[PDB]
RNA sequence: CGCGACCUCAGAUCAGACGUGGCGACCCGCUGAAUUUAAGCAUAUUAGUCAGCGGAGGAGAAGAAACUAACCAGGAUUCCCUCAGUAACGGCGAGUGAACAGGGAAGAGCCCAGCGCCGAAUCCCCGCCCCGCGGCGGGGCGCGGGACAUGUGGCGUACGGAAGACCCGCUCCCCGGCGCCGCUCGUGGGGGGCCCAAGUCCUUCUGAUCGAGGCCCAGCCCGUGGACGGUGUGAGGCCGGUAGCGGCCCCCGGCGCGCCGGGCCCGGGUCUUCCCGGAGUCGGGUUGCUUGGGAAUGCAGCCCAAAGCGGGUGGUAAACUCCAUCUAAGGCUAAAUACCGGCACGAGACCGAUAGUCAACAAGUACCGUAAGGGAAAGUUGAAAAGAACUUUGAAGAGAGAGUUCAAGAGGGCGUGAAACCGUUAAGAGGUAAACGGGUGGGGUCCGCGCAGUCCGCCCGGAGGAUUCAACCCGGCGGCGGGUCCGGCCGUGUCGGCGGCCCGGCGGAUCUUUCCCGCGCGGGGGACCGUCCCCCGACCGGCGACCGGCCGCCGCCGGGCGCAUUUCCA
RNA sequence: UACCCACCCGACCCGUCUUGAAACACGGACCAAGGAGUCUAACACGUGCGCGAGUCGGGGGCUCGCACGAAAGCCGCCGUGGCGCAAUGAAGGUGAAGGCCGGCGCGCUCGCCGGCCGAGGUGGGAUCCCGAGGCCUCUCCAGUCCGCCGAGGGCGCACCACCGGCCCGUCUCGCCCGCCGCGCCGGGGAGGUGGAGCACGAGCGCACGUGUUAGGACCCGAAAGAUGGUGAACUAUGCCUGGG
RNA sequence: GCGAAAGACUAAUCGAACCAUCUAGUAGCUGGUUCCCUCCGAAGUUUCCCUCAGGAUAGCUGGCGCUCUCGCACACGCAGU
RNA sequence: CCCGGCUCGCUGGCGUGAGCCGGGCGUGGAAUGGAGUGCCUAGUGGGCCACUUUUGGUAAGCAGAACUGGCGCUGCGGGAUG
RNA sequence: CUGGAGCGUCGGGCCCAUACCCGGCCGUCGCCGGCAGUCGAGAGUGGACGGGAGCGGCGGGGGCGGCGCGCGCGCGCGCCCGCCCCCGGAGCCCCGCGGACGCUACGCCGCGACGAGUAGGAGGGCCGCUGCGGUGAGCCUUGAAGCCUAGGGCGCGGGCCCGGGUGGAGCCGCCGCAGGUGCAGAUCUUGGUGGUAGUAGCAAAUAUUCAAACGAGAACUUUGAAGGCCGAAGUGGAGAAGGG
RNA sequence: ACAAAGCAUCGCGAAGGCCCGCGGCGGGUGUUGACGCGAUGUGAUUUCUGCCCAGUGCUCUGAAUGUCAAAGUGAAGAAAU
RNA sequence: CAUGAAUGGAUGAACGAGAUUCCCACUGUCCCUACCUACUAUCCAGCGAAACCACAGCCAAGGGAACGGGCUUGGCGGAAUCAGCGGGGAAAGAAGACCCUGUUGAGCUUGACUCUAGUCUGGCACGGUGAAGAGACAUGUUUUUUCACUGACCCGGUGAGG
RNA sequence: CCUCACGAUCCUUCUGACCUUUUGGGUUUUAAGCAGGAGGUGUCAGAAAAGUUACCACAGGGAUAACUGGCUUGUGGCGGC
RNA sequence: GAUUGUUCACCCACUAAUAGGGAACGUGAGCUGGGUUUAGACCGUCGUGAGACAGGUUAGUUUUACCCUACUGAUGAUGUG
């Protein structure tokens, strides 16, 4: 029985709450079971990035993320065969591996080749074997280091560049910009009906011919 | 708290603030929102005018990533940046209009609200308004656009 | 009319295995209501919920795109925040009601069939020996079987692969044992066993204290221990315990070196020659349930029933048309995730015996019902039974004495022992049922008194008696306030130092890549501004923020003052 | 004052529904203990507090075996995100500024170029500011200090009333257009009208109250409906086998 | 189900058994609804409703305020006149 | 109220009219009293009686209106009782 | 009740409500209320300071008067000249130099007005119940909770404090927080107990009596004797099912 | 009241009549066959059983130019149609 | 009003714990009651309940919710009880079974609304082989009508025996 | 001539704009919008709806009958001028 | 007294007369149960039907006093040493 100027309210209560409730009282003891997982895997694989192997550069779909960055799933492979390491190595030097990822510019992809580049620099290899060949680090940068990387190896910081200040030239003193997004936004509504017409009007020039 | 509540005020009042000649029954008027074209009707057509009844056009699927477009009005386009480079403006004797990318602070779209401060200027944006455009073309500058 | 292969198919108490049932909180298939809501009701809603049924596991299911998207694009699944009570559904009403992106927890990927290549390169069960045997295996040897050509094994599976040619670079892992070395995070992994500080010190209560004062610093001692429980009250010290990278003894777990037995000739990049995908499925028609999915989301039954630059998807049917994006019809998979059952624990602003579970007890018991099922009531003597010997009356139950007890005015359903109600004792009343409100009076039980209650407290005057001072100075101590802001310390506003500025930093889409380091970007320096810190000088708020001197006053102590003073008493 | 008794006056038994209850209306022998407006979510307004065009809070994370801890603290996480900072249209979409002055297009209530001011005006407006004149002051006059009263005059918050103005939708009517294209292209004007709009802001979070709902929902109360089950030991028949 | 038929009988139950659950089913309808003091204080009327034992909206009520006025020798405003 | 002056795309032989700006002037019948305005909001939505007016009915402690007043919501003195 | 205690028309006098008047107390509302250290009762200014001077003054309305006058200006003393001085003291009815006992500043105080109430709202509750964070150098075996009291009192009241008694182990005051928080009632639930009442009742099938025994105790057991009934379609002698 | 003997209609030759069942090529009648089974009505005997096929039923080798769907076929379209 | 033919009409011996009427016989049914018996009740020893109960219990009249026990005014009132008694407590027993309301139900009905099992009919599928022949359209297709067959399928029998 | 002669949501249809959407582009159909009319709710602020119960049930109602009692007294009876 | 469930009615007969009424339309824990007014049945009418009928007809449980009062009897009671 409304009564007055309420709002309208259509509560999701009608079908039975009670029984499936979940009360969040673990919360804080899970907070701690997780706590400790996350620690007990750093100590199992002691010198080893804390925070897991390392995900590649990438840029968020819809129009509305479109300016940031985030760590990806894997590097593709595609990527792979630019900076020369092959795709079943890789999984075993804690470079995650994506065989999905369709790459369709050179913008990202470079700047995706430089974090494997990077990678490679600053990586060390302990030997498979105590007294072990080549491609294994040297034992100089072997003592130097049991760093887990704490957080994420490298962390994608999304970064933008400076414009300084300019002159302002009188040719960008001129552009309508309110009047050129209009005639885009017409010409992206009306091309396909202009198409139409010079169809048809081709055809009057063979038909008038005729 | 159960202790400044009415209810406590209510003992030894025998009808508890719900009247005796009409008493507390259940569910007198309906159950929820019932009954708005019989019998509630004064209310929800003199309080809520135009619920019932279907309008418009079905878009089946909406998402809103797709129409997403956030604004500025000029009216607080110069906070957007630190009010240094400002100063470091109406000053430096080059006309050196700093660059403005709206993008970067989160906003696809410049609307023409407010007084703009007599200062050259670049904004790039997505959308422009017209009288946006008016407003900072007529104060020397330009309006660049970005994809 | 015989014998022999194979294909079908029987029988065995044949050799060896395995399945059923139980539990059921969480989980997975299916089945599936009606109360209810809509103020009626049939659609809807309740609700893919209850019940029914099947099946599991320590988690299950899901899972490596026939995906999302339209972007400069993302990349298995599951969970959390979010999207959002939104797109959509709906007698467009009641009501219902997702996803995508983004952030995060976690993060792991993989196999077949086919097409092919390989002398079936394979697997099973027997029989002898070698090791191993309380998760039955490895090693060898056998014309010992059998499966398999209607197809086993190695490479290989779409991310491409194989095969070749030549380009480059050089080769340990796996398993069965046999040992041995480091006991390996709650700060020695799991479990068990046994162990580790300090008062029963003085006095005093008391039935007994663990209490009250006291005891070389809140008393003595210990304190990495002061949680809790026990103990005849209220205890860190009496007892168990507690703390403690405390000790010791077994067992188990797990990881690390050696020996042995076996398995294994396993790469990487380039050019060419071929090689390819799962059918009564997809898809369409239709009917039924389902979703929110709409000219049909998902699922089905029936009918039709494919293709190979094909097929699906691209959220309004359709044609044409371009683009994008995956690869179905076969399979495996840890982690975050769920747990009102079970084992074992820990805790609580919870209940405290009509509460809390039905159940603090011989409780799912007594008891009811033919049965399905239903289903209670009921905790407390004392500290110790020290539970009443004995004498006596009585057929005996019960008494009277006695005794035990701190208490039997704690006596075996015994702490406390309320009210209703009843018994008797005392007092007062009593023909309009009682009871009641106002007003007094009479009587009582006590209570305050008085064996005058004359209540006190100043000041003063008088008469008695007694000790030392006040007043005054002098010595010391300690304050107060005051100003000269006097001398110094302190901070507010301002100015100067551009002095901290690099011996002050942090912040900033400020500026320079003249720089430096690392790969146009990142990091670091250098320039800039805003802000915060040092030197000194000046003005001013001179501010409870002080310190030293000087002063003025007060007070206390100690001296001096002996009595027209100054106090005490009556 | 409370125990008993006495008297004079008053005086019908409470709860309840009810126009009306002492009622020949119903519940009530008596006494103990139990016993009824709760929690959650969602709004709304009021109020308190933090911060303020922002402000969080969750989930995560970083810090413990918790004793007190399943606390507290901290995190470009702090903004991914919500709410707010902007509306309006069914939608494609557009999107909050005007004034003034000078100059130039014929000032044409039209179009363009340089400068100034910037949220318009009217009426009330708490109200601050300025204040003529007074009012004394022991003398006549002189005169600076201090206030009281203060006619009259100014700025004018908040708010209310009104007139203007701008944004979007729709209409009407009419003009000039710009030209990366060609105008079944886009762009401007004047007048009216629809809007939950702007017209120098007020929100966010956290508490508490009141109210309305959805919830078993203040407690107790149906006749029913549904799903699974257990019964022919009574009785209703049929059958089988015995007895009278 | 069974009925030589009465809606009879089906374990003291029959115009439709008993048991447990869905279930705290729904109720515009009865019944109840627990301490004091202080201040304010109603309605039974309006329109609409498958409305007539109920609601919705009007009123009437309270609470919270705010905007001012000036008994501070120096008041406009309102009114069951 | 009374003057002065601007504006108009309406109205018209001119003027109308309205709108603006600018000045010039105060208690306009009696009696009473501080007024204005915004938020939330409970209960109620069976009513009954009397003077007067009045509709059905023969009449009613009947049915139904008006106007005010009560009773409900409220005791006290009076009407013996109510 | 009858030249009235009857009916008309009239006198005086008297009687009484919670109404009205005066007074007392309690609360509520109002006072732009007073009080955080100050003069001042139709208040109708106060103070520098200079020049000049003095019995001058401000020679204005039967107004009856308000704004100006007769407790002083200047004055006594120091001696025409000086002063006209300081509260660490004027001695105070105004004291502006320092402020109550009073001033828990949500405290205290002075004026007025007013106080019916269901349904309902709001406020205040040193009203009460249980539990937590604080705090009370709280209380307690020299006696806590509870219970009982013709014991002394406080509050308008919710309730509270004391006195005694029994009881045998714990408990409350204040500042905050939290509730399953207050009972007369629901044919309320559970338990207990009355009045009814020592009442209804112990009446279906004809029947008992004497003596003895045993025994504390005999109408009721046992034995003997007598009278009787069931009367073999049994109250007799054996079985089924059921009971155990 | 029911039952009842009796009288009477009615369906049916077994891939049948009536009937059960959730389902089977399942069951009852049926260890049956029209003097049988199933479905009704009246109610011994005696004496009778009259008119009405318009209505509603039931039924009939009955015309189905009335209508009438799924598929099916036909046509236009580019295809849903 | 409003009988009547198997919704059976008319009759009718025997029969009936079936419904009426009359007569004979009989009688305490009655005029009109009386006494007798047994068991009770009654009193006693023993043993001992329950329904019910606001408070309770003498009347007239008045008013009043329009029939009081209580209230107003009168009348009056004397402890504690026993056997009876049925005037009163609108006595107890049962939230009236009648009636009306409810947007509460059930049982049954049908010409209510909406559906359903079942059954009738068509289509499609399993569904084949061979034979003739015909129409319609077209200048092969379709519709297919009819008669055969036996391998699916179906029923029948037996100890699957010619 | 004035005071009555009429109808929401949803749905359907018709009409209007070289309208908008038809969703990865483009062209045509088709569908969805927008703005006006119509198809109708006579219970007329707008449910899609027949009975019976003497076999009955429940919640209630003296708000609503069938007794008594009151008020009234037409009618009935009795009596006057 | 005859008839009638009857109140009411009508007659026979007697008489002095066969007046009229109230007391919850006196009087069911006083009776009876004939009539109404459950469930069984039967007809007529009505209804397609379940069923309806102030239209008839037959069969159909009539509880409790011991309480207070009243009343009837029965003991007593305070007073009168
Ligand atoms: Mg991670
Ligand atoms: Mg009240
Ligand atoms: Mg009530
Ligand atoms: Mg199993
Ligand atoms: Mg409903
Ligand atoms: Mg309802
Ligand atoms: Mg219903
Ligand atoms: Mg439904
Ligand atoms: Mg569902
Ligand atoms: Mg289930
Ligand atoms: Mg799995
Ligand atoms: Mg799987
Ligand atoms: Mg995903
Ligand atoms: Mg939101
Ligand atoms: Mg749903
Ligand atoms: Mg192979
Ligand atoms: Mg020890
Ligand atoms: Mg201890
Ligand atoms: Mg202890
Ligand atoms: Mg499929
Ligand atoms: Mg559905
Ligand atoms: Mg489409
Ligand atoms: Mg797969
Ligand atoms: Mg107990
Ligand atoms: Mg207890
Ligand atoms: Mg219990
Ligand atoms: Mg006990
Ligand atoms: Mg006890
Ligand atoms: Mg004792
Ligand atoms: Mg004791
Ligand atoms: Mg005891
Ligand atoms: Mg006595
Ligand atoms: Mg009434
Ligand atoms: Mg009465
Ligand atoms: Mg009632
Ligand atoms: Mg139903
Ligand atoms: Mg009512
Ligand atoms: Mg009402
Ligand atoms: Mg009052
Ligand atoms: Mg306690
Ligand atoms: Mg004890
Ligand atoms: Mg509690
Ligand atoms: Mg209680
Ligand atoms: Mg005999
Ligand atoms: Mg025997
Ligand atoms: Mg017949
Ligand atoms: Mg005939
Ligand atoms: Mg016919
Ligand atoms: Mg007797
Ligand atoms: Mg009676
Ligand atoms: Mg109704
Ligand atoms: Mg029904
Ligand atoms: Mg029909
Ligand atoms: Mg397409
Ligand atoms: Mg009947
Ligand atoms: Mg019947
Ligand atoms: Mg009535
Ligand atoms: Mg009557
Ligand atoms: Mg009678
Ligand atoms: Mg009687
Ligand atoms: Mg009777
Ligand atoms: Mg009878
Ligand atoms: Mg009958
Ligand atoms: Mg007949
Ligand atoms: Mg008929």
């Amino acid at each position: 029985a409304p009564s007055r100027n309420g709002m309208i309210l259509k509560p999701h209560f009608h079908k039975d709450w009670q029984r499936r409730v979940a009360t969040w009282f673990n919360q804080p003891a899970r907070k701690i079971r997780r706590r400790k997982a996350r620690q007990a895997k750093a100590r199992r694989i002691a010198p080893r990035p804390a925070s897991g192997p390392l995900r590649p550069v990438v840029r968020c779909p819809t129009v509305r993320y479109h300016t940031k960055v985030r760590a990806g799933r894997g590097f593709s492979l595609e990527e792979l065969r630019v900076a020369g390491i092959h795709k079943k190595v890789a999984r075993t030097i804690g470079i995650s591996v994506d065989p999905r990822r369709r790459n369709k510019c050179t913008e990202s992809l470079q700047a995706n080749v430089q974090r494997l580049k990077e990678y490679r620099s600053k990586l060390i290899l302990f030997p498979r074997k105590p007294s072990a060949p080549k491609k294994g680090d040297s034992s100089a940068e072997e003592l130097k280091l049991a760093t887990q990387l704490t957080g994420p190896v490298m962390p994608i910081r999304n970064v933008y560049k400076r414009e300084k200040a300019r002159v302002i030239t009188d040719e960008e003193k001129n552009f309508k910009a309110f009047a050129s997004l209009r005639m885009a936004r017409a010409n992206a509504r009306l091309f396909g009906i202009r198409a139409k017409r010079a169809k048809e009007a081709a055809e009057q020039d063979v038909e008038k011919k005729k | 708290p159960s202790r400044l509540r009415k209810t406590r005020k209510l003992r030894g009042h025998v009808s508890h603030g719900h009247g005796r000649i009409g008493k507390h029954r259940k569910h007198p008027g309906g159950r929820g929102n019932a009954g708005g074209m019989h019998h509630h009707r004064i209310n929800f057509d003199k309080y809520h005018p135009g619920y019932f009844g279907k309008v418009g056009m079905r878009h089946y699927h909406l998402k809103r990533n797709q129409s997403f477009c956030p604004t500025v009005n000029l009216d607080k386009l110069w906070t957007l940046v630190s009010e240094q480079t400002r100063i470091n403006a109406a000053k430096n004797k080059t006309g050196a209009a700093p660059i403005i990318d709206v993008v970067r602070s989160g906003y696809y779209k410049v609307l023409g609200k407010g007084k703009l401060p007599k200062q050259p200027v670049i904004v790039k944006a997505k959308f422009f308004s017209r009288r946006a455009e008016e407003k900072i073309k007529g104060v020397g500058g330009a309006c660049v656009l970005v994809a």
